[PDB]
């Protein structure tokens, strides 16, 4: 409403205090730091799990991959009871990430079974967090279906809300779409390589 | 090491830079100037004897290599002299010497002994130090001039079927085996019983990996039309079975090597592959859930997941809905006559559209 | 590891070659300079260079290095690209002067990485050839350096390289950049001529006997790749989506030429 460019420019003033030169980006950080020995330096309690969070993807077998080892670290007393504040954001991320996964993987599954297909710690705030993924547009699904037949749609919207906003939170699944100059493109790609 | 940019005439020059070298050669080298001016005896002395205990002698081995093209029998002493490359068992300083005279420069490949001989040198030297960057060296020459010498092109058939096991990987296996298959397809090795080795391994390799999709890179240009079908080994087994789609049409055909490999995961996947591909192809790019269910004769949940396993492999690719548009355009598997008829009527669809649509834009251009 | 495999320069240095060699300021034959380039220590990413006036003859050796050090300060001060890599020289290739100016380069003492300029009307010999050398031991004569050839890669920012791609069409016969839209639809049609002339012959070759060999599932896969993303299958629902697109561009275009009117309309009743 009033001057959007303030705090996003102030993120530099925070970054310079941190010792950063530019403001923070995403998992690219952890992947130029698995350049170092971290994904082996981390304990085989949670060495193996990040290999499922990022690289080894499945819309069926990751709600029953992340959450087992969520509980495996929930071990409060001797496993530092400060690492337990990350469970409701791992929830939040798992929802909007694995929903992008399912939404690009297939284009129609009724939440009549998606509710149990994601057997986490939620039910009605689960629905409303799927609605939260829809409203702020990690993906696009037709939000408040009563019969609960929520199809995703094709294509209509690679405008503002495909990557959410620009960064890719999809591992190399996502299905295809068409737009404007896309003709020149692959047509004239696939053209000049065979010659 | 000591310099090469004295008067050249590199004879007494190489003797005096070798001054530092090991006892076994430097009890002979400078004294060799009285044997001859010494560019064969003195130029073979380093080829026989080994170094100090170190390969850092690569810097004076540059002299040793650059002193072969001019004075020596270069083809005989390029098979040799790159044999200290095996006799030390190091893979970085050798890797300098291998590229410095890889070929085409400061030696200048003939008539192609310097490709093969320095290639086998690289082979015995390093696992993957240079062996990553020695595909461009070979394919630089595949793109301009197929190896004139079939005797050295058969020695190339050896170094490419060597690469398969040299670096253990699915793509190194593919590249080395299939580019040997490519030049075999063009102009090499016929040679009836020596074609059987490529037929044998093209079974094992495209049976091992999905790097022919099923038979496709064994059906591309001429990799089964020379690699004969109803052969000693029967290449047509998987050819026909690539459209039969039944474990019984695998079981019935396979001999006691494919039995012991063994084909266990490949059947399930490749069945689900070519069935959905042909389902896509007919009924009709936007196929029925119930059709694919009662073609594969299994349930719902495996099928759902395996539709996206089918598009991740990308024999078919686009958006997929629940019970409609299961698998989609692009028939990325082999299409023999179906492509010939549709490619004819697509270049007809172009002659229609694009020649009409250019003067439509030239109307406003 | 071998430091010299592939030198990654782009047509900035190609423009640094010709201009420096087409004025010269009495640069008889041989122009030389210090090569500016970054190092990943496997692929040598290069950008700019800068040049000097020389009397390159026998046995007079001349590369103004201190001047090349001072304009290294200029080139880096203008763009934070690289640091000095070697000497880049005109024809001819490796001789005694090239190594006597490598002495002038070991005066500052980095790892040498070179680039020859071909003054010839050959087609077999590549226009530009980069060079490194090993051994490179040399506490001996002047510089007995063992030259390795370096194949070049033309890899930097791609809208430059498509800007290059129209400089290639200047190179054919300019070809001014005036009718962007109108003329990039002419070359879009020119692409479609390449398709039909290509697709027809690779069909009719296998109508005769044994065509579609290098065109079975190469162009066969890339016929599929044409139709992957133009056109879309035959979906008339998406044609309606577009026909509403035909409505909204008309609007974008109408708003466009009305704000053209709103220039003189509002802005020039100043003009009475």
């Amino acid at each position: 409403l009033d001057m959007d460019g303030i705090i996003v420019e102030k993120q530099r003033r925070l970054a310079t205090l941190l010792g950063l030169q530019a403001p923070p980006t995403r998992i690219g950080l952890i992947n130029d730091m698995v350049r170092f020995n971290v994904l082996q330096y981390v304990v085989p309690e949670v060495k193996d799990l990040y290999n499922w969070l990022e690289v080894e993807f499945n819309p069926l077998k990751l709600c029953e991959r992340v959450t087992k080892v969520l509980n495996w670290v929930r071990e409060q007393p001797e496993k530092e009871p400060e690492l337990q504040q990350y469970v409701p954001q791992l929830q939040s991320n798992t929802i909007l990430r694995l929903l992008q996964q399912v939404a690009q993987i297939y284009q129609s599954i009724e939440f009549s079974r998606l509710t149990s297909l994601v057997p986490f710690v939620d039910a009605f705030q689960l629905e409303r967090a799927i609605v939260d993924a829809a409203r702020h547009c990690d993906l696009q699904v037709r939000i408040d279906h009563t019969s609960r037949t929520l199809s995703f749609g094709s294509d209509l919207n690679y405008a503002t809300r495909e990557d959410a906003p620009i960064g890719p939170h999809l591992q190399s699944m996502p299905s295809e779409q068409i737009r404007n100059q896309l003709t020149a493109m692959s047509s004239v790609l696939a053209k000049a390589l065979e010659v | 090491f000591i310099d090469i940019s004295e008067e050249d005439q590199a004879a007494e020059l190489r003797a005096y830079l070798k001054s530092k070298g090991a006892e076994i050669s430097e009890e002979n080298s400078e004294g060799g100037l009285h044997v001859d001016l010494a560019q064969i005896i003195e130029a073979c002395d380093v080829c026989l004897k080994e170094d100090d205990k170190d390969v850092e002698s690569v810097m004076n081995s540059v002299v040793s290599l650059l002193l072969i093209l001019e004075p020596d029998k270069q083809e005989a002493l390029i098979e040799s002299l790159c044999e200290k490359l095996v006799k030390f068992r190091e893979g970085e300083r050798p890797s300098l010497r291998l590229q410095l005279l890889s070929n085409l420069f400061h030696g200048m490949d003939k008539n192609t002994p310097v490709r093969y001989t320095v290639y086998c040198s690289l082979i015995k030297v390093a696992a993957s130090c240079g062996a990553i960057q020695y595909i461009p060296t070979e394919l630089d020459q595949v793109r301009k001039w197929i190896s004139d010498w079939n005797l050295t092109t058969e020695k190339k058939h050896t170094l490419l079927r060597l690469l398969y096991e040299a670096l253990v990987d699915c793509k190194k296996s593919d590249a080395a085996s299939k580019v040997m298959v490519e030049l075999l397809g063009s102009y090499t090795e016929d040679n009836a019983s020596q074609a059987r080795v490529d037929a044998h391994r093209c079974i094992v390799r495209a049976l091992k990996d999905p790097n022919a999709f099923l038979f496709d890179h064994l059906l591309t240009l001429k990799p089964v039309k020379f690699l004969e079908g109803e052969l000693i080994h029967d290449l047509l087994t998987i050819f026909v079975s690539a459209k039969l789609a039944s474990y019984v049409k695998f079981y019935q055909n396979n001999k006691d090597f494919i039995d012991s490999l063994g084909l266990l995961h490949e059947q399930n996947m490749a069945k689900m592959r070519l069935l959905t591909f042909m389902g896509m192809a007919v009924e009709n790019k936007e196929i029925s859930f119930d059709t694919m269910q009662q073609e594969l004769q299994i349930g719902a949940d495996d099928v759902e997941a395996f539709v996206i396993d089918a598009v991740r492999t990308k024999m078919v690719y686009c958006k997929i809905d629940q019970t409609q548009r299961k698998v989609v355009v692009s028939h990325s598997t082999h299409r023999t006559f179906g492509k010939q008829q549709w490619q004819q009527l697509y270049d007809t669809l172009n002659a229609w559209k694009q020649n009409l649509n250019k003067v439509k834009n030239s109307l406003l251009s | 590891f071998p430091g010299g495999r592939v030198v990654r320069l782009h047509p900035v240095i190609l423009a640094s070659i010709v201009d420096s060699y087409e004025r010269r300021n009495e640069g008889a034959a041989r122009v030389i300079g210090t090569l500016l380039g970054t190092v990943d220590k496997h692929s040598v990413e290069v950008t700019n260079c800068f040049s000097v006036p020389h009397n390159e003859s026998e046995d007079e050796v001349a590369v103004d290095m201190e001047f090349a050090k001072n304009m290294y300060e200029l080139h880096k001060k203008v763009s934070p690209n690289e640091l000095i890599l070697g000497w880049y020289a005109t024809g001819h290739d490796i001789t005694e002067h090239s190594v006597l100016i490598h002495e002038y380069y070991s005066r500052e003492a980095p790892n040498p990485i070179h680039l020859t300029v071909d003054t010839s009307l050959q087609n077999g010999r590549m226009s530009i050839k980069a060079y490194v050398s090993t051994s490179m031991g040399v506490p001996g004569r002047t510089m007995g350096v063992m030259f390795t050839p370096l194949t070049v890669k033309y890899a930097y920012y791609d809208t430059e390289r498509i800007g290059v791609d129209l400089i290639m069409k200047t190179c054919f016969s300019p070809n001014r950049v005036i009718g962007l839209s109108s003329d990039l639809q002419q070359v879009g049609g020119a692409s479609a001529r390449i398709q039909d002339a290509l697709s027809t012959v690779l069909q009719y070759a296998e109508d005769v006997l044994s065509g579609k060999v290098s065109a079975d599932n190469t162009v066969g896969r890339f016929l599929m790749s044409l139709v992957n993303q133009v056109p879309k299958i035959v979906p008339d629902d998406f044609e309606t989506m577009l026909n509403s697109n035909i409505n909204d561009l008309l609007m974008v275009t109408y708003l466009a030429n009305l704000t053209q009117s709103q220039i003189a309309l509002n802005e020039k009743l100043v003009n009475l």
